[PDB]
RNA sequence: AGGGGAUCGAAGAUGAUCAGAUACCGUCGUAGUCUUAACCAUAAACUAUGCCGACUAGGGAUCGGGUGGUGUUUUUUUAAUGACCCACUCGGCACCUUACGAGAAAUCAAAGUCUUUGGGUUCUGGGGGGAGUAUGGUCGCAAGGCUGAAACUUAAAGGAAUUG
RNA sequence: AAGAAAAUGUUUU
């Protein structure tokens, strides 16, 4: 056999050995156990409103340079903190 | 052990055919290797086979013609409606215009274009092509 | 990836074989494991058989030979040069030289 | 293969094997179309008229070509007692 | 289909015998050569010298079929069989590979080598195995004399045989090249003895 | 093969294709069956009466020459066993490890062997209840053991 | 690292773990 | 011109052979890329990529370019060649001769019903190179080729109208992939069916028909 | 190989086979008769006896088992039924 | 190192393989003949060839050497013509005018012939 | 925890080497190594290949059993055991050749009979880390074992082979 | 028969 079981009335084995593994796929997990809204600053949503903190210069990974320019923020939602990036050339001078 | 004697006697059959033999000698031949065997004969995949009786469940000796590409099982017996045969012959077969699945039907051991012109279904019990 | 077919040993339906120690570092080796040559040298060779004769009581002596089974590991073996690196397809060849 | 009316619109009908029944592809280059001539009234082994065997690549490559070309001789004449059918 | 003229005759099956043809392989022999007559003790395997015949008037029939006598090719790498190979492409219009086949001579089709056969003939298959394998490459049919410890892989007609006796080397090419003769018409009656003598295939020593 | 093992032994009787008795045998099948029940009488069991009955006389098989299994006369004749002959051999044997066993108390492998010839038997006795030849409350127990094998 | 050596440091790091969680009440 | 060698060729230029199917039909070796040019005038030719490999040696990167190239019509003949040289334009030419060489035929068929000019496969095929296997399904009229581009390129330079195809394997590997969708290609002529049943009386090579082709006068 | 007559196999072939793996399975075992140093009776005795079978009417041992076949205790006449 | 390489091997390979019946084994004049026979390009290279085409002489003197074919094809030739002639073919003679064979050969025999001298041992 | 403790020998003591060398090397040496009565339950516990069943190449050895021989030898008194030789067979540890076939390859008689995908069945994996960690449970005297995440982090990590 | 010491080399092309 292929390590399965093929009987006709198997169905609750595959079944549930089906259900067993799908726990190791990342989105089955994380959707099942509800992550994103436990954890995930942005509990869940694809954007969040919070309040400039601090203004850091993050250093590039190799093989690159020239320090990003983000942002510390305060969500307004849950209160937590994450660095966000200000793309553009400057636009950190518009964020205070 | 032996839980199926016909996916013993088809894989031994497809092995000598693909070994290029003309014969094959398959252990035990029972009554549904027969029917199988039958239809394989009647569509002309096989040639002549004889049936050796022991006192046990007895032996088929097979003569092979070299038009057979595979005959194989469906384990397990699937129930399939009269829909779900077209879908098993897609499945399975080469092409629409040969090669058979064959079902075991409460009006006997067929292929399935038999199956279809007498409107009958059943479990499905293999291929050959 | 497995470089011997067998393996570096010779231990197919054992499962375990008891140790033999290295005669030239004492490292714990598998008996089938180790390169084993038997040594059977004169007693004197030593370009020095005419002169014992010479100097024996006997006539014809025959003077006798040690016996000693050599058992080396692999990194003793190969650095004293017993067994040699071979190539992948000489690898296969058992028969001694 | 035909289409309606009935004309061959498939392309080099392919040789089969003697042994196997077994199509010849166009690229198996061990395959072997053996002429063996015919004797008429004592020899002059008569040019052009032949016995015709084609094996397949599959049958030379096993080894069995030899078995046969023994047998489908035999079968056709032009061998008395190399091969026997029990064994 | 071989009247009884064809049928083997006491003269040839004395030339054989004598020539120790029908002495096979020890109890090592290849399960795909049928030609074993009952084995006697010390060892040997006694060649049904009957197929042996049948089958070497078999691949002179074949021989005889090819259009162009050059088209044969007759290939020896022993030592053992040069001679015979050699004398079987004078006789026959055969063409001849005696000692070293330049690996390549069925494929690469370049000057200086590059036979193109409708058919080989090989003394030996293990000693031939090049030649062998590039008629397995290029399509071209295989006579070989085969022991029966003989390799049969691409080998079309086996004429079963002792290929460790330069004697029954000898003899086997000189009655192929006898009968493609007689099959020919070269041969004009298949009564006479060929009076050209049945050492001639035979190898030179000394 | 091999229930509790890993062996894939094939040695097995060989009975012959003819279900009749063979052309040189010529006692009766009463007297046959009179055989039959004497070793039974005297105590034998089926499997010892057919290699009695084929060893030092001719029946080749007691099915074939009386029609009937030689168990299956027993019963008829009321000589049937309380338990049936291979379940009473494992259990001799399960009761013999046993006491090697409770004996120096050291051998795992008797130990191991014991749960092999115990999961034997309880196997087969599932199966003689199932068929209801045992009665369906019958269990084995290592303490009864002994003496129900004797 | 060696991970032999990880697993000694891993094994060492969880008894000091639970040391100091028993020390705490 | 030509000068052939390889009498199968001496037949070709002297017009003794006409088809390439006689060629197809008695498995005779091709040599010379000018029989497959003289008897498939129609064949072109298309690139389907070029890749630099490269060779590490002494200040390494010998940075060799290699071509894939398919032949074909779009009737029935198709050819797959892989050429690897030191310049582009040398391997694109030398992978069309041996392209040309590899040329083979493919079996199309019907998906259902018999009606003319056969549109797709007449069995399902599969070809596997490296990790890569290529299948074939014959598809009803009007589908097209499912593929990727150079597996239907490919396919359409077969002759194809209607197929589908499925793969599994790394097929990003693209000398892979199109060997094994030729492959698939070249086993629709070496499966065989009931319409191929019936018994032939085994045709005599063109060799042995004109054997007067070999000689020096 | 690759075409064989199956169904009539050769005799010797069949005597060389296991007697399992015969085209139909049977005993290579046989019964004798073995003629007992007394009278009244020849006693038929099993070529593969487990037995130390003795004469009916008296106690010499007529076969001793061994690992395949019976001995014959190496006086006796012994006919083959 | 004075080993030839093969602009001198294979010319003085040449120059004996068709000149055989030509310049002797002494270098004084196979140089000469060198001169009239090939158009060598420098007197070095002549003498060099020359000088092997000497050596190469000296050791055909003592028996042919590989890859050396030239009016040796003669007698080679006729040395193939036979080795037994009219004496004994090993048959019907060296014998008491009979075959000494086996018996599983004397069963052989008599498969089909029924007429053949056997003297089996 | 008793017994035993010759040898070797985690720790340790020591001499040397060394830039350092409470490392390799050298000399000792505790626990240990052995055993009994209990614990522990883990190893690259490996064939890194679950188990049962069928089929598909060639070959020669070898272990156990069996069969046969005008066999060799061994003596008992015709014969017979034993050992051996030859042939055959079942079962086993393996091996050699070729791979139709399989595979990414190394290689594989299974790792084959798989896109022509289904003989039965158990267990396990789903990119690399975090991590066999946290937490809970359970077992253990302990060391720990079994069960066992997530946050977060990351574009490789990895397998086989090729040329340097 | 065997033969001491030899640590290190910044980031991105
Ligand atoms: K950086
Ligand atoms: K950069
Ligand atoms: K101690
Ligand atoms: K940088
Ligand atoms: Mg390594
Ligand atoms: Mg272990
Ligand atoms: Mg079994
Ligand atoms: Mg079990
Ligand atoms: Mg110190
Ligand atoms: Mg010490
Ligand atoms: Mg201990
Ligand atoms: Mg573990
Ligand atoms: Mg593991
Ligand atoms: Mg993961
Ligand atoms: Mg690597
Ligand atoms: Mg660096
Ligand atoms: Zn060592």
């Amino acid at each position: 056999g292929k390590g399965k079981p093929r009987g006709l009335n198997s169905a609750r084995k595959l079944r549930v050995h089906r259900r067993n593994n799908r726990w190791a796929e990342n989105n089955y997990k994380k959707r099942l156990l509800g992550t994103a809204f436990k954890s995930s600053p942005f509990g869940g949503s694809s954007h969040a409103k919070g309040i400039v903190l601090e203004k850091l210069g993050i250093e590039s990974k190799q093989p690159n340079s020239a320090i990003r320019k983000c942002v510390r923020v305060q969500l307004i939602k849950n209160g937590k903190k994450v660095t966000a990036f200000v793309p553009n050339d400057g636009c950190l001078n518009f964020v205070d | 052990t032996r839980s199926s004697v016909l996916a013993d006697a088809l894989n031994a059959i497809n092995n000598a055919e693909k070994t290029g033999k003309r014969q094959v000698l398959i252990r035990p031949s029972s009554k549904v290797i027969i029917k199988f065997l039958q239809v394989m004969q009647k569509h002309g995949y096989i040639g002549e086979f004889e049936y050796i009786d022991d006192h046990r469940s007895g032996k088929i000796v097979v003569q092979l013609n070299g038009r057979l590409n595979k005959c194989g099982v469906i384990s397990p017996r699937f129930n399939v409606k009269i829909g779900d045969i077209e879908k098993w012959t897609a499945n399975l077969l080469p092409a629409r215009q040969f090669g058979y699945v064959i079902l075991t039907t409460s009006a006997g051991i067929m292929d399935h274009e038999e199956a279809r012109r007498k409107h009958v279904s059943g479990k499905i019990l293999g291929f050959v092509y | 990836p497995k470089k011997r077919a067998s393996n570096g040993r010779n231990k197919k339906g054992r499962g375990h074989v008891k140790p033999v120690r290295c005669v030239n570092c004492s490292k714990s080796i598998p008996k089938d494991k180790a390169i084993k040559r038997m040594a059977i040298r004169n007693i004197v060779e030593a370009a020095a058989v005419r002169d014992l004769s010479e100097a024996s009581v006997y006539p014809e002596y025959a003077l006798p030979k040690t016996y000693n089974k050599l058992h080396y590991c692999v990194s003793c073996a190969i650095h004293a040069r017993i067994v040699r690196v071979r190539s992948r397809e000489d690898r296969k060849n058992r028969a001694p030289p | 293969m035909e289409n309606d009316k009935g004309q061959l619109v498939e392309l080099y009908v392919p040789r089969k094997c003697s042994a196997t029944n077994r199509i010849i592809k166009a690229d198996d280059h061990a395959s072997v179309q053996i002429n063996v001539a015919k004797v008429d009234e004592e020899g002059r082994a008569i040019p052009g008229e032949y016995v015709t065997y084609a094996l397949s690549g599959y049958v030379r490559s096993r080894g069995e070509s030899d078995d046969s070309l023994n047998r489908l001789a035999q079968n056709d004449g032009l061998l008395k007692n190399v091969w026997s059918y029990s064994r | 289909s071989l009247p009884a003229t064809f049928d083997l005759t006491p003269e040839d099956a004395q030339l054989l015998l004598a020539a120790n043809t029908h002495l096979g392989a020890r109890n090592v022999q290849v399960h795909q050569e049928p030609y074993v007559f009952n084995a006697r003790p010390d060892g040997v395997h006694v060649i049904n010298v009957g197929k042996t015949w049948e089958k070497l008037v078999l691949a002179a029939r074949i021989i005889a079929a090819i259009p162009n006598p050059e088209d044969v090719v007759a290939i020896s790498s022993r030592t053992f069989g040069q001679r015979a190979v050699l004398k079987f492409a004078a006789h026959t219009g055969a063409t001849p590979i005696a000692g070293r086949f330049t690996p390549g001579s069925f494929t690469n089709y370049i000057t200086r080598s590059f036979k193109e056969p409708r058919l080989v003939i090989v003394t030996d298959p293990r000693s031939d195995a090049q030649a062998i394998k590039e008629a397995s490459y290029v399509n071209i049919p295989v006579i070989a004399l085969t022991d029966l410890d003989s390799p049969s892989e691409f080998v079309d007609v086996a004429i079963p045989c002792n290929n460790r006796g330069k004697h029954s080397i000898g003899l086997i090419w000189y009655l192929l090249a006898r009968e493609v003769l007689r099959l020919r018409g070269a041969l004009v009656d298949r009564t006479q003895p060929w009076s050209i003598m049945p050492d001639l295939y035979f190898y030179r020593d000394p | 093969g091999r229930m509790h093992s890993a062996g894939k032994g094939i040695s097995s009787s060989a009975i012959p294709y003819s279900r009749n008795a063979p052309a040189w045998f010529k006692l009766s099948s009463e007297s046959v069956i009179e055989q039959i029940v004497k070793y039974a009488r005297k105590g034998l069991t089926p499997s010892q009466i057919g290699v009695l009955l084929r060893d030092a006389h001719g029946v080749t098989q007691a099915r074939v020459i009386t029609g009937n299994k030689i168990m299956r006369i027993l019963k008829s004749n009321g000589l049937a066993p309380e338990i049936p002959e291979d379940l009473y051999y494992l259990i001799k044997k399960a009761v013999s490890v046993r006491k090697h066993l409770e004996r120096n108390r050291k051998d795992k492998d008797a130990k191991f062997r014991l749960i092999l010839i115990e999961s034997r038997i309880h196997r087969l006795a599932r199966y003689y209840r199932t068929v209801a030849v045992l009665p369906p409350n019958w269990k084995y127990e290592s303490a009864t053991a002994s003496a129900l094998v004797n | 690292m060696r991970a032999k050596w990880r697993k000694k440091r891993t094994r060492r790091l969880k008894r000091k773990r639970r040391k100091v969680r028993a020390r705490s009440k | 011109g030509w000068v052939p060698v390889t009498k199968l060729g001496r037949l070709v230029k002297a017009g003794k052979i006409t088809t390439i199917e006689e060629i197809f039909l008695h498995s005779l070796p091709v040599k010379e890329f000018q029989i497959i040019d003289t008897l498939l005038p129609g064949l072109q030719d298309e690139v389907m990529n070029i890749k630099p490999v490269q060779k590490q040696t002494r200040a390494g990167q010998r940075t060799r370019f290699k071509a894939v190239v398919v032949v074909g019509d779009s009737n029935g003949h198709v050819g797959l060649g892989i050429k690897t040289a030191k310049e582009v334009a040398g391997a694109i030419r030398a992978g069309i001769i041996i392209a040309k060489l590899s040329v083979i035929p493919i079996r199309r068929g019907y998906w259902g019903t018999n009606l003319g000019q056969p549109h797709s496969l007449a069995t399902k095929t599969t070809g596997k190179c490296g990790s890569v296997t290529v299948r074939l399904i014959p598809a009803p009229r009007g589908s097209g080729i499912v593929a990727s581009p150079a597996v239907k390129k490919l396919l359409q330079l077969a002759g194809v109208e209607d197929v589908y195809t499925q793969s599994n394997g790394k097929t990003r590997t693209l000398e892979n992939t199109l060997k094994a969708a030729f492959v698939a290609i070249g086993n629709t002529y070496g499966f065989l069916t009931p319409n191929l049943w019936a018994e032939q009386p085994l045709p005599v090579s063109p060799l042995d028909i004109y054997s007067d082709e070999a000689s020096a006068q | 190989v690759l075409v064989q007559d199956l169904l009539h196999p050769t005799a010797a072939s069949e005597a060389r086979k296991h007697k399992l793996k015969t085209l139909v399975q049977g005993p290579r075992s046989y019964f004798l008769d073995v003629k007992c140093p007394g009278c009244l009776n020849i006693t038929t005795v099993f070529s593969h006896a487990q037995t130390a079978v003795t004469c009916e009417s008296c106690s010499t041992i007529l076969c001793t088992p061994t690992g395949g076949k019976a001995k014959l205790s190496e006086g006796t006449s012994f006919r083959r039924k | 190192g004075r080993v030839r390489t093969k602009t001198v091997k294979r010319a003085s390979k040449a120059l004996i393989e068709r000149y055989y019946p030509k310049l002797t084994l002494d270098f004084q004049t196979n140089k000469r003949l060198c001169d009239e026979i090939a158009t060598i390009q420098s007197k070095r290279l002549r003498n060099k060839i020359a000088g092997y085409t000497t050596h190469l002489m000296k050791r055909i003197q003592k028996g042919p050497v590989r890859g050396i074919s030239f009016k040796l094809q003669e007698e080679e030739r006729e040395r193939k013509d036979q080795y037994v002639p009219e004496v004994s073919a090993l048959d019907l003679s060296r014998s008491n005018g009979v075959l000494n064979v086996d018996n599983q050969t004397s069963d052989l025999v008599k498969s089909l012939g029924l007429k053949l001298p056997l003297s089996v041992i």
